[PDB]
Order: structure tokens, then C-alpha cells, then sequence
């Protein structure tokens, strides 16, 4: 999740694609009633766009996967 | 006037040269009769490079046709643009070679080399300022493999202050089922490593895989590959026939692109890849064409440059575009802060813009690079070379003519040394 | 074109050939030469060294290359100006000790190739004497079933009722003329 919002948009896109591939590979990570919303959110999100627009979406995924929101000064 | 003499060897070489001349004649504006009919002044400012001036404003093509078999000679002469060629440059034999390097280099190949030199010597005497030569052939048969290297060494000696560039064709088992082919190919490489300034490797396996996947062809014939070969050759020789901001010739290009004399194998490319059909999809933009010409899918060789290190890169654009847009693109893409940043595209790229677009395409980009990925092809060839030298199969065919067994071991050692040098030079940084 | 084309044209016009004759029995070669020339002693007996003679038979310019030794014969097999078209080897029937060397020389000389090659003619002189081998024994000893690209033929001869030798010599000429030259 920390790499999902990197300074380079290509790194963000690569991390998003790799996370999507790993979620499609392993099925014992996220539950059945949670993985659907995660896949729907990860697919309908342009990670190569305004960081303010993208960030809001990443905080969402964290809250959907039980992860504390990392913040900076 | 920096004139360049062109030589054609073998059936493949003759066909490729004929198609290249056919392509460049329609671009320069020359009718089958021999006169000029273009509507631009930029089509004649460099016509003295590949043509000669005659009486009545004629432009004779500067190419020589040589073979040990006449079938190809008759096929071309009677072609659409065969009447413009000089009949004195037709030197052919009868028997041939039969896929044997010895029969084409020491036996029947040496009984015609002197006759070939006659035409060359005589053609180079009328040139006011000769720059170099050129040769198009293939590394599969016996004629273009043995007689080709022989003529190359002849030019190297008689003329050691000139330039030598070849457009070899790498054979593939998916097309030809010949068995000794690999040996002949090695014997040619053993001489091309030492007596060549620049080489453009055109892998037939890569073209077959492209025609059998991207273009989707049930049975890709020879013309389907020859079209792409001629298109790539017309895309590369644009700086030598049309001026621009990147003022260079053959000597400057060989100095800038070839830093080491032993490392000079390039990998060409062209985008977009179209078949022989007279159709078109949509006018692609500059970034799309750049991404297509820089991708490993549009590579003429079966080698991935992503696994290697780029040495010298040079791209040539053709279309109604401006240099400012190309500069802005090359400056924006190489920025990691942008969203359209890519890693599979190098940074040191020499850009060039041409006004005249290719025949049938409004915008097209040509890729020329010196990636260290030819070691994969050299290992694929060495695999076949070692999988047949252990059993000594078909080795008596060469020794029964006058060849020595030490030549094969010397060629294998040279190939191994070249592969090791490429592997050593692949890892290089500068901080 | 060149010197090779002119040489081939001259060979096809004058019908010139080159028959490399080998052997060491120094007894079976006389009749062979007598078949090439009406003479009986002059240019009929084999020489110890190496002699080149030219005779005319059936309108064919035969260039017999009589070699006495039977070692390192690859020097006479090939030539920068002319190749070998026929090969005639004369051995002894009642001699099983000097046959292995001849078999090894024939195996090292004749090799496999793409198209056809020279024609072989194995001669077996002195068959009426006790101890002579038949055609099957000679074929099994020399191992002629593994020799391809060269048509071979065993022709027997004897001092008495030797079944002559006309077909053995006629087949060689019929196979040579129908290979390089054209019938019509
Ligand atoms: N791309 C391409 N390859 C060709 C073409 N014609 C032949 N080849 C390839 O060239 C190799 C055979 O070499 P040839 O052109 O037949 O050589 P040659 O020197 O004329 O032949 P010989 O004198 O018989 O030895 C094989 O790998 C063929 O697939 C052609 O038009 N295009
Ligand atoms: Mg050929």
C-alpha cells in the first residue's frame, strides 16, 4: 500500500497490476465477501492520475482490507 | 558526390535488391522509361549518390547482378524495372553451388571472381568521389556464402580506404530444411567478423513468427517477408538519400555507431508492420508509432533488447511532422515524474525527421540500434554447429574439395570468443 | 563462364574420360590393356611407377592412369584440372591376406556424397586354381553392400574357361557414357 502511492506513476501502475495478479493467484488472503469489492475497486481506478484523486482510492482499499491508514506531516 | 556501388549475390540477395530498387525508384520519382517525373526539388538533390547521369537526363541504377545460376538473372531482367539496369552488369554462371561453401569459395566460386572484379573496377573508375560499397546476400546457400565473402575480401584489399556494409540474412529451420546450412553460415560469419564495418542481421525466424502471429497468415510465403525486408531497407537508407538536420554519411555513421571493430551487429526495425495488401487502418500518432517501433514485437531479429544494453541508437522518422514535436516527445517520455514513462526505451537516441513519407504510409518510424542481444542468435547457431560437428556428419563433403578441418575449429573458436566478448561488454556502467 | 566451362565442353565434345586402374597382381592387367589396344606387349604390360597413356576404344578417349603402388592413392583420385570417372581394381582370388588392405583402401577412397560418382569394377583373376573364392565370398569380404553412390560389379577371369570379360567391360562404358554424356 505504501508503494501504491509512489512519486513515479509507472511504479504505482506496476504495483497495482502486481497486487491484482497476486490477488487473482492466491485466494486464502481475502475472504469471499470482501474480495469482490476489492477487485471492483482495483479495476475501476486509474492509478496513473492526479495523486490527490488516486490517494483517496488507496485509503479506501486499506479500509477494505483491514490496514491502518499510513499518513505523513 | 559520395557515390556508393551496390552488389547483389545469391537468389535472395538479387530479389531483395530488386525489391529495394523498385521501392526507392517510386520514392525518388523515376518512371520505368528512365526520365524524371517528380513534383519536388528534394528528390534530385542527392540523386547522384545511388544513380549516374547520362545523356538526355537518364538515371541508371548503380547495382551489379552476379550469380552462378541464370534463372534469377532472367527473372529480374524481364521484371517491371529490369530494363533500366545496365546489361553489362549481368554476370552469371550455369552450375551454381548446391548449398556448399567450398564449391562457392574455392572451386566454381573462384572461376568468376576475376570477371566480377572487371565490372567493379570499371564502374568505380567513372566515380568522382567513391565512398564505399554494399552487398546484399544470405548465409544459407553456397553461392552468396563463399563467393560473397571472396568479393568482400577482394574489395577490402584492392580498396582498403573505403567502407563495407552488408545486409546478411540469417536462415531458419522453420523455412528451409537444408542440413549443412549452419556450417556454411558459420564459415561466412568467420569472415564477416573480420571484413565488415557494419552488419544488419535479418532473422528469418523472427519474420516468420511475426507473420504467423501478428499479421495472421496461414502460409507466409517469401514475398510476405521480402516486403518487410525492402520496407526496412528503404527506411534505413533515408539519411543517405535525403538531407536533414542530422548531416552524416556512411563514414560518420560507422564511426558514431560502431565504437569497437569487433562489435558491429545491429538490429533493425520498422513500424507499423503492414502486409502486401493495399489497405490502411488509421493514421497513428507520434507516441504510438514510437512505442510500436521501440517494442520487441516489431524487431526484425528474434532477440529481446530488454535483456541487453543499448550501445548506439538512431531513429529516423518519415512523415508530415516537425522536429519540435519529436524533441518534446523525447524529452517528456524520458521523465520519470510523468505518467507516460517507460523503461523499455533507451535514452541515448539520435532523432531525425524526413519530409517525404514512405509509399503507401503517411507516417512511419525506422529503428536502428546496436543492442548486445545478438549473442542469443550466435548461441542458437553454435548449438546447431556443435550438434553436428560431434558426429562428423557431412564433413567429408568439404574435405573432398580442398577445405581443411582446422577452418571449422577456428571459426568455432572465433564465434566463442565473440560471444564471450559480447557477454563481457553487456555489463558496463558509467558513474 | 571460365576455364571449367571450356574444359567441360571439351570433355563432352571429344568424349574424354579418365579410368584410374589399380592392382598389384601384375598378371591380370595385361588382358585389360589388350582390350583397349590391339597391341600385346607395347603399352600393354603394367609399369612399376606411374604412367599416363591414351587409347581409343568404342569412340572414347580413355585416359588410363596405371599406378603400381596401393598406398596413399588419394593423390591420383582428384586433380585441379580433371577428376576420375572410373575405377578398376584387380586383386587375387586365392589370396585372403592382402584383401584387408585393399578393402580398407577402397573404403577410404570412395565416400558418400549427394549425387552420383565414379563407377567401380572389381576384377577377380585366376579362378580355376584351388583356393579361389566365389563372387559371394568376395562381396562379403570386401563388404560391397555398404558402399553406396558407386555402382560396382564383380567380373571373374581365368586362364582356362574364364567366361571371357566382354560384359564386364561393356557395362562400365554403358554406365559412364549414360552418366556424363547424353544419349541423343
Ligand atoms: N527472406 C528470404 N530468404 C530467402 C529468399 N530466397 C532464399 N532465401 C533463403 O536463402 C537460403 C538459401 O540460400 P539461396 O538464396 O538459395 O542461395 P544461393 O547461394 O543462391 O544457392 P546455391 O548456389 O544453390 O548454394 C535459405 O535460408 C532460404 O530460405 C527470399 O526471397 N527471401
Ligand atoms: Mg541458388
Amino acid at each position: 500500500c505504501l508503494l501504491l502511492c509512489h512519486r513515479f506513476p509507472l511504479i504505482r501502475k506496476t504495483t497495482a497490476s502486481q497486487v491484482y495478479e497476486t490477488l487473482l493467484t492466491y485466494s486464502d488472503v481475502v475472504g469471499a465477501d470482501v474480495l469482490d469489492e476489492v477487485v471492483t475497486v482495483l479495476s475501476d481506478t486509474a492509478w496513473d492520475a492526479e495523486l490527490a484523486v488516486v490517494r483517496e482510492q488507496r485509503n479506501r482499499l486499506c479500509d477494505l482490507l483491514g490496514v491502518p491508514r499510513p499518513q505523513l506531516v | 558526390m559520395r557515390e556508393i556501388v551496390h552488389i547483389q549475390a545469391g537468389q535472395c540477395g538479387n530479389q531483395i535488391g530488386a525489391k529495394f530498387w523498385e521501392v526507392i525508384s517510386d520514392e525518388h520519382g523515376i518512371d520505368p522509361t528512365g526520365t524524371y517525373h517528380g513534383d519536388s526539388d528534394l528528390q534530385l538533390d542527392r540523386i547522384s549518390v545511388y544513380y549516374n547521369e547520362a545523356t538526355g537526363g537518364k538515371y541508371v541504377p548503380r547495382a551489379i547482378l552476379v550469380d552462378l545460376e541464370p534463372g534469377t538473372m532472367d527473372s529480374v531482367r524481364s521484371g517491371p524495372f529490369g530494363q533500366i539496369f545496365r546489361p553489362d552488369n549481368f554476370v552469371f554462371g550455369q552450375s551454381g553451388a548446391g548449398n556448399n561453401w567450398a564449391k562457392g569459395h574455392y572451386t566454381e566460386g573462384a572461376e568468376l571472381v576475376d570477371s566480377v572484379l572487371d565490372v567493379v573496377r570499371k564502374e568505380a573508375e567513372s566515380c568522382d568521389c567513391l565512398q564505399g560499397f554494399q552487398l546484399t546476400h544470405s548465409l544459407g546457400g553456397g553461392t552468396g556464402s563463399g563467393m560473397g565473402t571472396l568479393l568482400i575480401s577482394k574489395i577490402r584489399e584492392e580498396y582498403p580506404d573505403r567502407i563495407m556494409n552488408t545486409f546478411s540474412v540469417v536462415p531458419s529451420p522453420k523455412v528451409s530444411d537444408t542440413v549443412v546450412e549452419p556450417y556454411n553460415a558459420t564459415l561466412s560469419v568467420h569472415q564477416l567478423v573480420e571484413n565488415t564495418d557494419e552488419t544488419y542481421c535479418i532473422d528469418n525466424e523472427a519474420l516468420y513468427d511475426i507473420c504467423f502471429r501478428t499479421l495472421k497468415l496461414t502460409t507466409p510465403t517469401y514475398g510476405d517477408l521480402n516486403h518487410l525486408v525492402s520496407a526496412t531497407m528503404s527506411g534505413v537508407t533515408t539519411c543517405l538519400r535525403f538531407p536533414g538536420q542530422l548531416n552524416a554519411d556512411l563514414r560518420k555513421l560507422a564511426v558514431n555507431m560502431v565504437p569497437f571493430p569487433r562489435l558491429h551487429f545491429f538490429m533493425p526495425g520498422f513500424a507499423p508492420l503492414t502486409s502486401r495488401g493495399s489497405q490502411q487502418y488509421r493514421a497513428l500518432t507520434v507516441p504510438e508509432l514510437t512505442q510500436q517501433v521501440f517494442d520487441a514485437k516489431n524487431m526484425m531479429a528474434a532477440c529481446d533488447p530488454r535483456h541487453g544494453r543499448y550501445l548506439t541508437v538512431a531513429a529516423v522518422f518519415r512523415g508530415r511532422m516537425s522536429m519540435k514535436e519529436v524533441d518534446e516527445q523525447m524529452l517528456n517520455v524520458q521523465n520519470k515524474n510523468s505518467s507516460y514513462f517507460v523503461e523499455w526505451i533507451p535514452n541515448n537516441v539520435k532523432t531525425a525527421v524526413c519530409d517525404i513519407p514512405p509509399r503507401g504510409l503517411k507516417m512511419a518510424v525506422t529503428f536502428i540500434g546496436n543492442s548486445t542481444a545478438i549473442q542469443e542468435l550466435f548461441k542458437r547457431i553454435s548449438e546447431q554447429f556443435t550438434a553436428m560437428f560431434r558426429r562428423k556428419a557431412f564433413l567429408h563433403w568439404y574435405t573432398g574439395e580442398g577445405m581443411d578441418e582446422m577452418e571449422f575449429t577456428e571459426a568455432e573458436s572465433n564465434m566463442n570468443d565473440l560471444v564471450s566478448e559480447y557477454q563481457q561488454y553487456q555489463d558496463a556502467t558509467a558513474e | 563462364m571460365g576455364l571449367l566451362t571450356i574444359l567441360k565442353k571439351m570433355k563432352q565434345k571429344e568424349r574424354e574420360l579418365r579410368l584410374l586402374m589399380l592392382g598389384l597382381d601384375n598378371a591380370g592387367k595385361t588382358t585389360i590393356l589388350k582390350k583397349f589396344n590391339g597391341e600385346d606387349i607395347d603399352t600393354i604390360s603394367p609399369t612399376l611407377g606411374f604412367n599416363i597413356k591414351t587409347l581409343e576404344h568404342r569412340g572414347f578417349k580413355l585416359n588410363i592412369w596405371d599406378v603400381g603402388g596401393q598406398k596413399s592413392l588419394r593423390s591420383y583420385w582428384r586433380n585441379y584440372f580433371e577428376s576420375t570417372d572410373g575405377l578398376i581394381w584387380v586383386v587375387d582370388s586365392a589370396d585372403r591376406q592382402r584383401m584387408q588392405d585393399c578393402q580398407r583402401e577402397l573404403q577410404s577412397l570412395l565416400v558418400e556424397e549427394r549425387l552420383a560418382g565414379a563407377t567401380l569394377l572389381i576384377f577377380a583373376n585366376k579362378q580355376d586354381l584351388p583356393g579361389a573364392l566365389s563372387s559371394n565370398a568376395i562381396r562379403e569380404v570386401l563388404e560391397l553392400d555398404s558402399i553406396r553412390s558407386h555402382h560396382w560389379c564383380i567380373q571373374g577371369c581365368s586362364a582356362v574357361t574364364g567366361e571371357n570379360l566382354l560384359p564386364g567391360i561393356d557395362w562400365l562404358l554403358d554406365d559412364i557414357s549414360s552418366r556424363i554424356f547424353t544419349a541423343d
